């Protein structure tokens, strides 16, 4: 309602991204239609949730759709998906839909570690066709900036985890890896907290 | 002078504009062909009866080719000559009968079974009509091919494909019985010679 | 066989013999489709054009809501 | 993963995006264009390109079957320019706030309407002109084009008027091609008073 309300004034919101789960076809529909958004975010988890969001794209050829992937290996509520393996199976049936803008995330930091995306070259390890990505997202890495609000000393805690590289991320589970560890919310989600007392 | 002889059955029908020195014949297809189809049934559900206009004009070519003779110059051959010429003008705009066949699946509700029985009926027609298919058919993909903008490769399977295979050969047999009827009896003799000798 | 892809991955006979433009169907080479290149402004900004910076005019990267 | 890159406490944000961004151009550039930025294909305004999807002196009649994206294609032509930003760019700007672009309403096709383009090929001088029945004969009504260099007059003609002379109403929009997304935005400073 609040988004409807104020885009009808004309506020400058450009985009509404959905996290934490894909919603249903006639739900979608009442997004896409009735706020005044130029596109939707949607952040699946699993292989059946990217099929949701390819079901969201097919009933709205016309509308811009940012299914904005991420892996398991991501800070915050994560799933336990690899960041890889999936996008393999589904970046085929992804395409076929040219209203899919196909963002990564999850461990990316500088150019060098996200260009391989980017190029398309990253498919080729695991001996596929390349396979290249319409941008990146950045959550962890933007965390010790200068104008985030988070204290003077929980950056020096977040500069001090020296963290993991990706084949290891999934030791999370049982202790801390690269000072981190993940921790069930009172859902019972997952969650990759720096592993302070 | 043409005389409009309306190719009918239940709701749907096609105006075939037949020259008057050979209406008489054309009359007596009109007659023979209108019984042997049978009855409609409320969308053209059932397996003997055509759903479009081309499908009927189909049928039709089938029956005249049936009568014809393919070296007695018969009484019924300048009849299918301008049957085709109806057929193709009207439903083949340059398109092969193949292109025809595809979107009558997608666009109407025809079957497989139906529409094999089309390309039958056309395929056959032109071969007892002494029209065979001597031209370079301007086909996109070798248009392509000659110019560089493609390249083409040819795939044999072999078996683990399919339980009944024979089903295939089947398929061939009724549907291209004219093109490679030939190759098929020839395979036959060639294979009874072998286990004879072997 | 002659038979309709839906999802129109492959062909069937149709497209051997078909004489428009739906007869030269070219599969995606996703290296070339989606390959990343570089554009200017009137101001001379580069950016990496992606479908995606395409739309909203900005380079690739967003942060996420936190 | 991520927190292998996390080393640089209080580094702007601008420069940590920026970094990433620049990175990317180096690589891109030493691969595909062998680090000669000459090769980079220049535009006006980089943005606002859905990813679904030459003549001077041209006249558009619309009936009321004419499709509308045929339409709006049609006015802004090919080249990126103001002319293309004024017909295919969704929204505009008014301060902050993102109304609906009305160049794009006014210019919706309808049974009558007739645009003429003279100088389509030099955007400079390029003028859009639609003509509609008036009391029978056939008159201009709108009238697009630039002034000084970063100004779209609209120009919105009345010509049932007290004298018979007709009347124009200058709506006036800045044309900054360095916003991508929204490069056009409504002159509101004296609009109340126009
Ligand atoms: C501190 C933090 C808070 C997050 N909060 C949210 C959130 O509120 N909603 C959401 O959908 N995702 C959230 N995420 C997930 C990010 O949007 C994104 O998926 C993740 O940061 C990317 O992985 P990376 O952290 O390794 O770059 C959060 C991530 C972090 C690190």
């Amino acid at each position: 309602p609040l988004i409807k309300e104020l885009r009808s004034k004309g506020y400058p919101i450009q985009f509404l991204t959905i996290g934490a789960g894909v919603p249903s076809l006639e739900v979608a529909s009442e997004y896409i239609e009735t706020l005044g958004l130029k596109y939707l975010g949607l952040k699946p988890g699993s292989i059946d949730a990217i099929s949701q969001v390819i079901n969201i794209a097919k009933a709205h050829p016309n509308f811009p759709i940012a299914l904005q992937w991420t892996g398991g290996r991501g800070g915050g509520h994560h799933s336990f998906e690899d960041a890889h393996t999936p996008m393999l199976q589904m970046y085929s049936k992804i395409r076929r839909h040219p209203n899919i803008m196909l963002i990564f995330g999850s461990g990316f930091g500088s150019a060098d570690d996200t260009y391989p995306y980017l190029t398309g070259e990253w498919s080729t390890k695991f001996d596929y066709p390349p396979m290249p990505f319409d941008g990146f997202l950045f959550g962890s890495r933007v965390m010790i900036a200068k104008e985030v609000k988070t204290s003077p000393d929980a950056k020096k805690c977040i500069a001090a985890c020296t963290g993991v590289p990706d084949d290891k991320w999934e030791q999370t589970y049982k202790k801390p890896t690269g000072g981190i560890v993940t921790v069930r919310s009172e859902m019972g989600e997952p969650i990759h907290k720096i592993a302070t007392r | 002078s043409t005389r409009p002889l309306t190719l009918s059955h239940g709701s749907l029908e096609h105006v075939l504009l037949v020259p008057t020195a050979s209406f008489f014949i054309a009359s007596q297809l009109q007659e023979q062909f209108n019984k042997i189809l049978p009855e409609p049934t409320e969308g053209f559900a059932a397996d003997d009866e055509p759903t479009t206009p081309a499908e009927l004009v189909g049928k039709f070519l089938g029956y005249v080719s049936s009568l014809v003779e393919p070296s007695k110059v018969g009484q019924f051959d300048q009849v299918l000559n301008l049957c085709l010429t109806e057929f193709e003008n009207c439903y083949l705009e340059g398109n092969d009968i193949h292109a025809l066949a595809a979107k009558l699946l997608q666009e109407n509700d025809t079957t497989l079974v139906k529409t094999k029985e089309l390309i039958k009926n056309y395929i056959t027609a032109r071969i007892m009509a002494k029209r065979p298919f001597d031209k370079k058919s301007n086909s996109a993909l070798f248009r392509a091919v000659g110019e560089g903008n493609a390249q083409l490769v040819a795939i044999f399977g072999g078996q683990g494909n399919t339980d009944d295979y024979f089903e295939e050969l089947r398929d061939l047999y009724q549907t291209y019985h004219v093109l490679v009827g030939d190759l098929i009896k020839f395979s036959a003799e060639t294979l009874s010679e072998l286990i004879r000798t072997t | 066989t002659l038979d309709i892809n839906p999802d129109d991955d492959y062909g069937f006979k149709q497209e051997i013999f078909d004489v428009t433009s739906n007869g030269l169907k070219k599969n995606p080479n996703w290296l070339e489709e989606y390959h990343p290149k570089l554009i200017k402004n009137k101001s001379g900004k580069i950016f990496v054009e992606t479908k995606f910076s395409k739309l909203i005019g900005r380079p690739p990267l967003l942060v996420p809501g936190m | 993963v991520a927190a292998q890159f996390t080393k640089v406490i209080d580094e702007p944000i601008k420069s940590i995006m920026d970094g990433i961004h620049d990175g990317h151009i180096k690589k891109l550039l030493h691969q595909y264009y062998g680090d000669d930025e000459s090769k980079i294909p220049a535009v006006e305004y980089f943005g606002g390109e859905s990813p679904v999807d030459s003549e001077d002196s041209a006249v558009f009649k619309a009936t009321s079957s004419t499709d509308e994206e045929s339409w709006f294609k049609a006015l802004a032509g090919s080249e990126i320019n103001w002319r293309h930003a004024s017909f295919l760019c969704s929204f505009i700007t008014q301060d902050k706030m993102f109304v609906s672009n009305p160049i794009r309403k006014v210019f919706k096709p309808s049974q009558g309407m007739v645009v003429e383009i003279s100088n389509g090929n030099t955007s400079s001088k390029t003028v859009v002109t639609l003509s509609e029945p008036v009391q029978g004969e056939l008159k201009p009504t709108v009238i697009l084009k630039l002034l000084k260099e970063n100004i779209i007059q609209m120009e919105m003609i009345e010509n049932r008027t007290m004298d018979g002379k007709p009347v124009s109403l200058p709506l006036l929009y800045n044309f900054n091609p360095d916003n991508g997304f929204a490069p056009i935005s409504e002159v509101m400073e004296d609009r109340n008073q126009r």
